[PDB]
């Protein structure tokens, strides 16, 4: 029904914190994923542009 | 003969045993770390607590 699409730049050592029910510095104060999250997580390096 | 009332005492003993077992089967771990819901909600994270 609804396809929400957000974008944000994150550090390489902080990618593992993007998970449903995960704690961390960028997992509890910047982006909190719900435990019933139904979706995909797309991540790719952008060192050649940022 | 105090055992003349066999069934009258037997039904009461059966009811008491059923109630005592139904109460005692709350302190038995069915796959969790303990039998207290408060302990599960306090120690473990919401995902594993569920």
């Amino acid at each position: 029904t609804n396809v929400y699409a957000d974008s944000f730049v994150i550090r390489g050592n902080e990618v593992s914190q993007i998970a449903p029910g995960q704690t961390g510095n960028i997992a509890d104060y910047n982006y909190k994923l719900p435990d019933d999250f139904t979706g995909c997580v797309i991540a790719w390096n952008s060192n050649k542009l940022d | 003969t105090p055992s003349a009332l066999g069934k009258l005492q037997d039904v009461v003993n059966h009811n008491a045993q059923a109630l005592n077992t139904l109460v005692k089967q709350l302190s038995s771990k069915f796959g969790a770390i303990s039998s207290v819901l408060n302990d599960i909600l306090s120690r473990l994270d919401p995902p594993e607590a569920e």
